[PDB]
């Protein structure tokens, strides 16, 4: 059982990581950027 | 499965404002960055590749890190993260039963190592107030070191002899022994054992925490593995993280035992990490610091007062000399840090005399302190006798001197153990007292051993009153001698 | 934002498993190999 | 000894010891803006051909290039302290890394009025007004005096996110990292 | 001034200064510490930087910290209000009994007596240990040095030293523990409390003590020395009394010195030693000397690394020792106890017109004797002693009984050994030597003495052994 | 040489591939050039070697006695790869003999020279632990199989320390 379920696991997180890298693949790098954008505000107004 | 995606959540994806080197060359183990300008000397940086380094040179205008993992996983112009903290390593019980490596990392599978405390690596010992003198005894279970050499708690012995005559065995005994302290009632005799493989193989390493997890002796033994394929700033690294895992013990008022093995191949990476750094090599190559290196890691085995908690931290280092050259560079370095130590002669190893103490060399400069009065009474006799025969073996004429050569034929057989079999300090006593008394003169020296073995079977299945008594009173009273001369002479007589 | 990817990521995969998902021939082999290594043993 | 007036950035190597020297020499008479000028012409003028050919060959003695270097800063009118600097540079023979030294006071003046470098990377361009509120935000970083002094890059290798650096200041935000993590996470 | 600190190696920071430079030997403060950390300038690298080598832990030292000037070297508090107390490399009590109240303080650095004040007088001090005082006597107000290996006896020698002379004197004393074990110094100081040496609670102690034991950075092992020699210097010559000096272990300095001059950017010398390894220690060594204003007798404890007496370390400190003392691994494996070796020990005093006719000749006598059987051992060790002369025979025999007469039980070893621990006069030890050179005694066994006091003792125990 | 010891590895190959079924690399470092061939032609007369009908038990590395130190440095390895496939992706047990191990050490010291490196206590590089710790540390048991290395060792100057 062991050693079924952890090489399950293990091509679990092959796959999921491949596809996950393939799905990085849309356009909302707008939101993206947005939120990078308004964390940098939270550490600039941290660090000071 | 949906208990990975719980893995996934949970996990910390905050982002922060760090500051930031950049590798500049990566050869020989030492990474050279730049930037880095508000690092601190022996810091620890973090790589880009999850691997971590001390930062060790502060130049003007780069910084050495020594890199702490295979410099294989290190470019050019990687990313050096200062973690803002000198080398810490994670300390408390959670690592009990635990096989973590020289930083802390659990290579033993198990989960994660769920501390919450941590020291620094290069910590300071304590000074000349806290200290008090060695008092109370260090139980190693072998008859020979138990008897002859004696240890205590706070007392740093040495273990120094050839390759395979059994130094590892005696460490492996002394951390299983103390099963039976770490199960009683009171706080105050349970030894919390550590066990640092330096250098070592692996698979070594591997099949000792086997045994040790058969004699149910993970329960208290951290495991601090820089074994053989590691890089050289691991091995130098890892007795140092071990010390701190013990002086957190020491700290809280606890007991604990550190064993460095081997201390000659910590050594041996620290020269391989100095000559990589092109520092001016001495006696033997090795660098003039491979004292300090020493010193330093052995003047922590402390014995705190009780205003200081009361704690105390033995250590065990395990020296390994080249056809037994006790006046190599690295044993009379480290002769000169330890407060004692026990000579594993390659010969009478040979002999079949294990476990192989060489008893005319070997010594503890707290000896008859911290021993149990039982103990020293059977021993001092056969600590004299020894001498005598001793004095003597070079020839093989009088009644005396016959005596005393059958006396000490006698002893020297009878100190001979097994591996993996620990004695409580009452069965060692009555063993030495029926032997060191006289009552063996006559039964041949070949069947001393059978004798111990029947003997011991008996004591412990009939008379463990007599045995409890001594060990509650840890003394050999009147009545108690002439009890037990009764059962010597009894058994003797059915043989 | 990747919290949420990794959580519909699964998602999308779980709803696909009907089974070991996208496993291949090694998937059965390894699979074997370990299992009649269990058996040597025991 | 005098007491040089120590720059505001500190290099190290040959090129920031003249650099430092020029600076702490420039700095006493105030002539750091003009001595930066001329800098940045001999800058122009050591890559001429001809010149560039001369001074890299070796066989050529010595006093020839001092005396060439001497015709090539008169013609110029350069301030003493910059023909003083190239003789200076010709006697030591160190010439040959003339670039490294322009190149490095060119910092050392850029950290004197405030410019602290930043740097930021990304997967894709970046569009003009969130180009413009990430100067604003980035601006609250600095301190009074200072002045930001953006250089957008590009990487593909990085999915997405992006990767600030703010002087000695570093932020990950892109998602190569965050993915790492995760996978880290649900390995570990 | 105000320096900023630009690199730290090791033990050996190089700061920078913008206004005038610290003077060598200086010390300095790192300000921003949660202790006090002193950095002590050795080098003028130019660019109005220095080099400095750091008196503690270097460890959380960022490049461009605050470093600020003291003025003056190292300064430790002199005077009698030491005595009793202890104190680190930069004169901090460590005993945890308040501050070192004193008024005057003392730099660590200050220079070796003129040769216009040197004493010359020569006289025997009498320790009560039989070898010691037959064929090396040890010389009042001289140096003395213990050479020894590791595991041999320096430090049970040193305290035998310490208990015979220190209790049996007026003057003052001082323990220098340089680089040596912690628990042997917190034993020497729970030690003197119950003997009274040390007094808690008054002012009657008699000893100081100054420890840079082996858990020291290089930097403070190098600079200990300096203030044992500080704080004896002080009552030799602003108390014109007769002071004490040991010190436990002196190679630690040398070692620790040249483990920081790696660093320091020097060429190594002969086995990786400091190019100036003669010059450091002697501008140490110069100034423990009996002096017309005062008179320092100093005993030194020296390591000779992996028993190499030709090491350069021991070498050099040949020759600034009145009395040595070799004690060598070879007769410690015999038993013989202290195990020191009678033909490498040496005094300035073995004359016959310092210590007379009859000790001189004895002394002779037993050396000659000694060296003769010496030459026999490569024989006896193969053909054994069946094939030696008559008069071969019986100097083997002598041989045997001197050497182990030689030995003799400790004060502080009955713990070891359990025996009591015996002082011989020197007039025992001259009669008992020069009637086993007679012969009188050829009739004893070996055995009978081995471990005594006076050759009384010797008779009784061949006596014993004889029933 | 002539007491056996080509012969021995030979029956010991032979052996462990008929009663365990798994197979054996020899990893001749520093192989003389007369020597290697010598020993192909001898296990080929002596069936560990078969050049006809894909049959044989041994896979022969040589880093021949005339390559730059660079080279037979890192012979060692290739056996050591060749035989972590025969234990890991065909999980049996396996044979590798090293042949010489004393000329493994001598290469490593040789390329750390050339690389500019101090030299350790007597010649041999900073880095000779680990450098033979890397290597002999790949030679083990794990849970799938087991690489079980003879190693012909030569004693410099017959000193065994
Ligand atoms: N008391 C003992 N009685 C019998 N055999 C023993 C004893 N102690 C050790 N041995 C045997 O000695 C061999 C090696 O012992 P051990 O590994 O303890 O020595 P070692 O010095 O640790 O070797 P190394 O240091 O090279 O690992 C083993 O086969 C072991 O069984
Ligand atoms: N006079 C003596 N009598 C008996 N044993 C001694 C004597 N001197 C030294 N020894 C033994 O030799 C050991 C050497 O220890 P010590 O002399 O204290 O350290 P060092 O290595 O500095 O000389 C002692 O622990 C003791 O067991
Ligand atoms: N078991 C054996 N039976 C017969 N002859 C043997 C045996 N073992 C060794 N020999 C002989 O010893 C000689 C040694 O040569 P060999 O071992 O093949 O090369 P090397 O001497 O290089 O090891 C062989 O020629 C062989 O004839
Ligand atoms: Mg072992
Ligand atoms: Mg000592």
């Amino acid at each position: 059982q062991n050693m079924m379920r952890q090489k399950e696991q293990e091509h679990m997180i092959n796959w999921v990581e491949k596809r996950v890298v393939q799905s990085i693949s849309a356009q909302q790098e707008k939101e993206t950027i947005a939120k990078c954008i308004a964390d940098l505000k939270l550490l600039s107004k941290k660090a000071q | 499965s949906s208990i990975l995606e719980e893995r996934i959540l949970g996990a910390d994806t905050s982002v922060d404002l760090e500051e930031t080197g950049r590798v500049l060359s990566i050869g020989d183990g030492i990474a050279r960055v730049h930037g880095l300008r508000n690092v601190q000397a022996e810091e620890m940086v973090e790589f880009s590749s999850g691997l971590k380094g001390m930062s060790l040179n502060l130049e003007p205008d780069n910084v050495g890190v020594v890199v702490f993992g295979n410099d294989k996983l290190i470019k050019e112009g990687d990313i050096v993260k200062r973690t803002g903290a000198i080398v810490d390593v994670p300390v408390g019980e959670e690592l009990l039963g635990r096989v973590v490596d020289a930083l802390g990392n659990a290579i033993d599978g198990k989960g994660p190592i769920g501390s919450k405390a941590r020291r620094r690596v290069g910590l300071k010992a304590p000074g000349i107030i806290p200290r008090i003198s060695v008092r109370e005894p260090m139980q190693t279970g072998i008859k020979a070191v138990d008897s002859l050499v004696p240890i205590g708690r706070g007392q740093r012995e040495l273990i120094i002899g050839d390759r395979q005559t059994g130094k590892t065995s005696i460490a492996i005994d002394t951390i299983i022994n103390q099963k039976r302290f770490n199960d009683g009632t009171d706080e105050k005799k349970k030894l919390y054992c550590i066990y640092v493989a330096i250098g070592q193989k692996r698979s070594t390493v591997a099949q000792l925490v086997k045994r040790l997890t058969d004699a149910d002796a993970m329960k208290y033994t951290i495991v601090v593995s820089a074994t053989a394929s590691d890089a050289a700033p691991l091995q130098y690294l890892a007795p140092y993280s071990g010390c701190s895992m013990g002086e957190y013990f020491r700290d809280n008022g606890k007991h604990a035992l550190i064993i460095y093995d081997d201390l000659s191949k910590q050594a041996v990476a620290y020269r391989q990490m100095s000559l990589l750094l092109r520092r001016p090599p001495g006696r033997e190559a090795y660098p003039g610091d491979v004292f300090y290196l020493h010193s330093r890691l052995l003047e922590r085995a402390a014995k705190m007062n009780d205003a200081f908690g009361g704690g105390s931290l033995t250590a065990l280092p395990v020296i390994e000399t080249q056809a037994g050259d006790v006046s190599a560079y690295i044993p009379t370095n480290v002769i000169s840090i330890t407060d004692g130590q026990i000579f594993l002669e390659t010969e009478l190893f040979y002999k079949g005399i294990r476990p192989a103490i060489n008893v005319g060399l070997s010594v503890s400069r707290v000896g008859s302190a911290a021993q149990t009065r039982a103990m020293k009474q059977v021993a001092g006799t056969m600590k004299l006798e020894l001498a005598q025969y001793r004095e003597v073996a070079a020839f093989a004429l009088d009644a005396a001197t016959q005596q005393l050569l059958s006396r000490g034929v006698r002893l020297t057989e009878l100190l001979k153990q097994g591996q993996y079999s620990p004695m409580a300090i009452e069965e060692q006593v009555a063993v030495i007292y029926a032997g060191v008394r006289g009552y063996l003169d006559k039964l041949e020296p070949s069947k001393i051993t059978k004798f111990e073995n029947a003997f011991l079977s008996h004591v412990i299945s009939q008379h463990q009153a007599l045995l409890g008594k001594i060990r509650t009173d840890g003394k050999i009273s009147e009545e108690s001698d002439a009890k037990l001369k009764e059962i010597v002479t009894n058994f003797l007589a059915g043989f | 934002k990747l919290f949420v990817d990794k959580i519909r990521e699964y998602r999308t995969k779980r709803q696909t498993s009907g089974g070991p998902v996208d496993a291949g021939p090694e998937y059965q082999q390894d699979l074997d190999r370990e299992l009649f290594k269990l058996k040597q043993m025991y | 000894f005098a007491k040089l007036v120590r720059p505001p950035v500190q290099i190290y190597g040959i090129e920031g010891r003249y650099a430092t020297a020029l600076y702490s020499a420039a700095s006493k008479q105030n002539k750091l803006e003009q001595v930066e000028k001329e800098l940045l012409r001999v800058g122009q003028i050591l890559k001429e051909p001809k010149m560039a050919a001369s001074l890299l060959n070796p066989y050529v003695k010595r006093s020839v290039k001092v005396k060439s270097l001497s015709d090539m800063t008169a013609k110029e009118k350069f301030s003493p302290l910059t023909s003083n600097l190239i003789n200076l540079l010709a006697e030591n023979g160190r010439l040959t890394n003339t670039p490294a030294v322009i190149s490095a006071f060119s910092t050392m003046m850029s950290v004197h009025r405030g410019e602290v470098p930043c740097t930021v990377t990304t997967a894709s361009a970046l569009d003009e007004a969130t180009l413009t509120e990430l100067k604003t935000v980035l601006k609250s970083f600095l301190s009074k005096g200072q002045v930001l002094k953006l250089e957008v890059k590009i990487d593909p290798s990085i999915m997405g996110g992006m990767i600030v650096r703010i002087g000695e200041k570093y932020v990950d935000m892109s998602a190569k990292t965050k993915i790492q993590k995760l996978s880290r996470a649900m390995r570990e | 001034t105000t320096g900023r600190i630009v690199a730290v190696i090791g033990a050996v920071v190089d700061v920078q200064f913008d206004e005038g430079l610290p003077p060598i030997l200086n010390a300095l403060e790192v300000q921003g510490r949660e202790t006090r950390l002193v950095l002590e300038v050795a080098q003028h690298l130019g660019e109005s930087t220095v080099r400095t080598i750091a008196m503690d832990g270097t460890e959380g030292l960022v490049r461009g910290q605050k470093v600020l000037d003291s003025g003056a070297p190292i300064r430790i508090p002199v005077g009698p209000e030491t005595l009793g107390r202890i104190m680190n490399v930069i004169g901090e009590p460590i005993d945890e009994r308040g501050p070192i109240k004193t008024k005057q303080f003392a730099a660590i650095h200050a220079e070796a007596p003129e040769f216009v004040e040197m004493s010359v007088e020569q006289e025997i001090l009498v320790t009560g240990i039989k070898v010691v005082d037959l064929l090396a006597p040890y010389a009042k107000g001289g140096k003395i040095g213990l050479f020894g290996g590791a595991g041999v006896g320096k430090t049970v020698l040193i305290m035998e030293l310490i208990n015979n002379v220190a209790k049996a004197h007026g003057g003052y004393s001082v323990f220098a523990g340089v680089g040596e074990r912690t628990r042997e110094g917190n034993d020497l100081y729970h030690e003197m409390i119950e003997s009274g040496v040390i007094n808690l609670k008054d002012a009657t102690s008699k000893v100081a003590l100054v420890y840079g034991q082996m858990n020291e950075p290089p930097g403070a092992r190098a600079r200990v020395a300096l203030t044992g020699l500080t704080v004896a210097e002080y009552f030799r010559d602003q108390e014109g009394q007769d002071v004490l000096l040991f010190i436990d272990n002196i190679f630690r300095f040398t070692q620790a010195g040249s483990e920081v001059s790696a660093l320091l950017g020097r060429i190594p010398s002969a086995v990786g030693y400091q190019p100036t390894l003669a010059t450091d220690m002697g501008t140490m060594q110069e100034r423990i000397t009996t002096t017309k204003k005062g008179s320092i007798t100093s005993v030194q404890a020296i390591y000779v690394p992996a028993d190499d007496l030709t090491d350069p370390a021991p070498a050099t400190t040949f020759a600034h020792l009145d009395a040595t003392t070799v004690l060598s691994r070879a007769i410690a494996e015999l038993g013989i106890y202290p195990a020191v070796d009678p033909l490498d020990s040496t005094s300035r005093i073995m004359d016959p017109n310092i210590v007379g006719s009859e000790h001189y000749d004895v002394a002779r006598g037993v050396q000659k004797i000694l060296q003769d059987y010496k030459s026999l051992q490569d024989i006896i060790a193969i053909l054994g002693m069946d094939e030696l002369s008559e008069e071969d025979k019986l100097t083997v025999s002598r041989a045997r009984k001197i050497q182990r007469f030689l030995s003799q039980p400790f004060q502080v070893a009955e713990v070891f050994t359990g025996h009591l621990g015996k002082l011989v006069p020197l007039k025992e030890t001259i009669k008992g030597f020069q009637q086993i050179l007679a012969g009188e005694y050829d009739h004893l066994p070996e055995q009978a003495f081995y471990m005594v006091g006076p050759i009384e003792e010797a008779v009784a125990k061949a006596d014993k052994l004889a029933e």
